[PDB]
DNA sequence: GGCCGCCATACTGGAGAATCCCGGTGCCGAGGCCGCTCAATTGGTCGTAGACAGCTCTAGCACCGCTTAAACGCACGTACGCGCTGTCCCCCGCGTTTTAACCGCCAAGGGGATTACTCCCTAGTCTCCAGGCACGTGTCAGATATATACATCCTGTCATGTAAGTATTAAG
DNA sequence: CTTAATACTTACATGACAGGATGTATATATCTGACACGTGCCTGGAGACTAGGGAGTAATCCCCTTGGCGGTTAAAACGCGGGGGACAGCGCGTACGTGCGTTTAAGCGGTGCTAGAGCTGTCTACGACCAATTGAGCGGCCTCGGCACCGGGATTCTCCAGTATGGCGGCC
């Protein structure tokens, strides 16, 4: 029912390939659990957004095109999934 | 003894259906009327900005010896272009990868 | 059947094989350029909808769209789509 | 001796490769598990399609891919090569968070 | 060819004797002044400026191997 | 013959007087004010627009400007704001 | 002949101007048909927002010992809360100043 | 009435003063021209947008409420000129 | 001898005078000249509400302290108490200029 | 001190592998074909929106005249960036092991969406009254000015930690 | 007697503690103009009623999400090593930081201009609303070859071993 550790399951060799695609090629120890907490208040920050358009439709069942509104809401308007 | 209904846009001559335009602009609430040159004029500017960058997409692929457009040419295309990267900076595209982009102190001597 | 869902694919489609009669695209590459003529044409109105609320304009006309271009397009390609468009205007103005 | 590559070397390599790649770089899965436990935490029993996943996980990396980028300008600007989370915190303050 | 560094090194040492030694700085620039390379035999000066700090000619003031400030033996 | 300019400053007066009876007001500081009104309006009435588009509805109601309020307001004074609105929502249907 | 009339304002006891904010809102361009609760919610909201603020400003003017507002206090006020800060980062405040702000470095010792 | 090398017209002393409100402890000599250049470029992209209003309005006298839409279409809401 | 203070000093005691301080620190009149200057490089003989000239000094002036203190955060981010220019082409490019 | 030999490090050619480059081959998005529908259109029409014209009047523009504030420039001075190693430190490379992600395969139902229904709910409008801005003024809070008090920061002063020569005396 | 080891007195810097003085803050008089308060009005807000429409609500279904089961190996993960990184230490050429007089042009006070910014009547252009009509564009399908996936040889990367040179080291 419930889960408690999932940011974990974003995992380390994950993250030195994001930078890798970022150009980062040494890494420290430090950065993984740092690029966790940014991700992850990030993270509530984009789904507050969406689950409050969410009960704002009404809805139980998440769409795209809710995380498409809270990102360019943030301005981090998004090529790919509109409409 | 109605005429025959030709199209706006190939009034213009165009491709981007005006009426659809000037429909969405008098439904999108910006304005309480919509001028008569507004939405053809909206329609060639959106169809010229569409024409650039398909081109820069036709050729992309084209150096990526591929005959479909993938949007890896398309952010390649995009990133490329000074002016539409101002356009497009904090624009996110899906599956489009990132420019190759290293650094002078990042390669070897 | 369903409702139909209109988007922009057909008038992507000429004017892709207007710039190239050779080349395929995607459907994901069809909805990015859906996208981005979404997002543009939200932001031009937008645009247009603020100087007609400056000018307290009860109509967007082409000079406030024009004006709309020039201010968020910029320079070359921004008079070059003025250019088109005004070619555009001229000769939908002769019909 | 088997041949070994000098530090880095495979770290640049995989640089052109991701950079090259268009790819995802997270496990759908537990990204989504992730994505349905902060939802549960705001609340509970979401229901979330999956392509909503994708993009979030594809946003994300995005985030990071340009978090990074400016990361490596500062790190460089630190007259270091090795970013540290001091960099991500100056970056993180200098975009107006 | 002529002769090895260690000479025009202590040379360039032994020119000023400043209360606070010579920078690895200032010996090189020094040295560039007589003429000597000190761009791609910097791995040779990197060497022997610890060679002669062990070999104890030299005694090192503040700095740390190749570091900081050098001054000349008590005798 | 001069024509009326319409402004914010008996409202945030009588406000400041409520919260301060003794404090007094500089007018660049009340320029501040109508500014910061206007700003926060446009803001709030954009947000409220653009979910009546999302929603599909053509009417704002309060639960519209009560989602722009979750957005954009961070926490603490959005969960007090809601807490004025339900109270004025309720005094304003029992009046 | 006619019933005595109360402002909307005066039936939510706000001061802020219900009426006003009403058809800015419907003048605005941003829906045709506005629910009624949507004003009343909003003009609460800003008035409560202007609450705070002027109630921050009026402390800061007695700290420092003035009996009316200035933009530096507001700037005072601004910057040194967090929510606050959140909602105004991007705003530039007229001859308000910044907050006393000095880096552990640049003092001595 | 033509006016030839104005950009010097803001100076040195007052970068520094900037700086001071800026809390910089010490400037480089090279700061002060880059400042200049790219004050010169924003202030340019700024009376671009708002002499772009002047002319939309059919108007020759530059206003502060131009201005004021002009810096916040930049990101940068001024307050207290009839915004 | 005359007193005199050391460097840093009279740069710390500005610094914590013009925070305090909220007046423009620009010479009003050639700042109008210049802006009058670069406008009409656009178009002839432009003229300028006085207030609008005043707005865009203020405007000019925070821009700048913003630029400034972003400057100085990467300067000590980059352990320096000297802003050279590397640190406002990072600022911008990092911004988005 | 000269002269002569020995190895560290920069050059410098060789080998193994990761991925690019060439085929090969099946396949499932691409796009082309077909039915549908709604959406653009077109013209009357009807109300209405902004350009035009004329005026007007006021605030920036131009010009001027004292007047020192500030820029400027010069010059002493202290501190700044950083260059280069030194030295600790640490994170990728490689390799293997485990484990659940992925795949792929199947059951089942939750609500997304769709249609229907009937009900709220609000814009508009003629009119009516009421407050808030336009405008004028008038009067004390703070700007400004003048005389004090601390700040504070540099300067001046003394005790103290630390480095060094040979007397002296004890042993060869 | 000669010689040599040490300890004690002598030499060097360093930090610890007091004080002024001028800039900055502290206490007191003035005035002014701008906060603030008082008044005309007319625009603004709205009560009642209505028109008519959006929208809340029922239901259902089905499909698209949720739940479960077996097998791989992709991915995670753990750990040894190795070579790169990070960052201090210290010095040094410098590079503004800052004291200070001049100049001058900004700043402050004064005068006339008209550009044009903006108010007001016109009316003529303008563009949306509506009945109907269509045709092009969208829902659905269905083939196919460009691409997805697979396999073999080169290129290139890239490290790794063998040479001048120059610095390093030793004898007569």
């Amino acid at each position: 029912k419930v889960l408690r550790d999932n940011i974990q399951g974003i995992t380390k060799p994950a993250i030195r390939r994001l930078a890798r695609r970022g150009g980062v090629k040494r890494i420290s120890g430090l950065i993984y659990e740092e690029t966790r907490g940014v991700l992850k208040v990030f993270l509530e920050n984009v789904i507050r957004d969406a689950v409050t358009y969410t009960e704002h439709a009404k809805r139980k069942t998440v769409t795209a095109m809710d995380v498409v509104y809270a990102l360019k809401r943030q301005g981090r308007t998004l090529y790919g999934f509109g409409g | 003894a109605r005429a025959k209904a030709k199209t706006r846009s190939s009034r213009a001559g165009l491709q981007f259906p005006v009426g659809r335009v000037h429909r969405l602009l008098r439904k999108g609430n910006y304005s309480e009327r919509v001028g008569a040159g507004a939405p053809v004029y909206l329609a060639a500017v959106l169809e010229y900005l569409t024409a650039e960058i398909l081109e820069l997409a036709g050729n992309a692929a084209r150096d990526n010896k591929k005959t479909r457009i993938i949007p890896r040419h398309l952010q390649l295309a995009i990133r490329n272009d000074e002016e539409l990267n101002k356009l497009l900076g904090r624009v996110t595209i899906a599956q489009g990868g990132v420019l190759p982009n290293i650094q002078a102190v990042l390669l070897p001597k | 059947k369903r409702s139909r869902k209109e988007s922009y694919s057909v008038y992507v489609y000429k004017v892709l094989k207007q710039v190239h009669p050779d080349t395929g695209i995607s459907s994901k590459a069809m909805g990015i350029m859906n996208s981005f003529v979404n997002d543009i044409f939200e932001r031009i109105a937008g645009e247009a909808s603020r100087l007609a609320h400056y000018n307290k304009r009860s109509t967007i006309t082409s000079r406030e769209i024009q004006t709309a271009v020039r201010l968020l397009l910029p320079g070359e390609l921004a008079k070059h789509a003025v250019s088109e468009g005004t070619k555009a205007v001229t000769k939908y103005t002769s019909a | 001796k088997p041949h070994r590559y000098r530090p880095g070397t495979v770290a640049l390599r995989e640089i052109r490769r991701y950079q090259k790649s268009t790819e995802l770089l997270i496990r759908k899965l537990p990204f989504q598990r992730l994505v349905r436990e902060i939802a549960q935490d705001f609340k509970t029993d979401l229901r979330f399609q999956s392509s909503a996943v994708m993009a979030l996980q594809e946003a994300s990396e995005a985030y990071l891919v340009g978090l990074f980028e400016d990361t490596n300008l500062a790190a460089i600007h630190a007259k270091r090569v090795t970013i540290m989370p001091k960099d991500i915190q100056l970056a993180r303050r200098i975009r107006g968070e | 060819s002529g002769p090895p560094v260690s000479e025009l090194i202590t040379k360039a040492v032994a020119a000023s004797k400043e209360r606070s030694g010579v920078s690895l700085a200032a010996l090189k620039k020094a040295l560039a002044a007589a003429g000597y390379d000190v761009e791609k035999n910097n791995s040779r000066i990197k060497l022997g400026l610890k060679s002669l700090v062990s070999k104890g000619t030299l005694v090192q003031t503040k700095g740390t191997g190749a570091s900081g400030s050098f001054k000349l033996n008590k005798k």
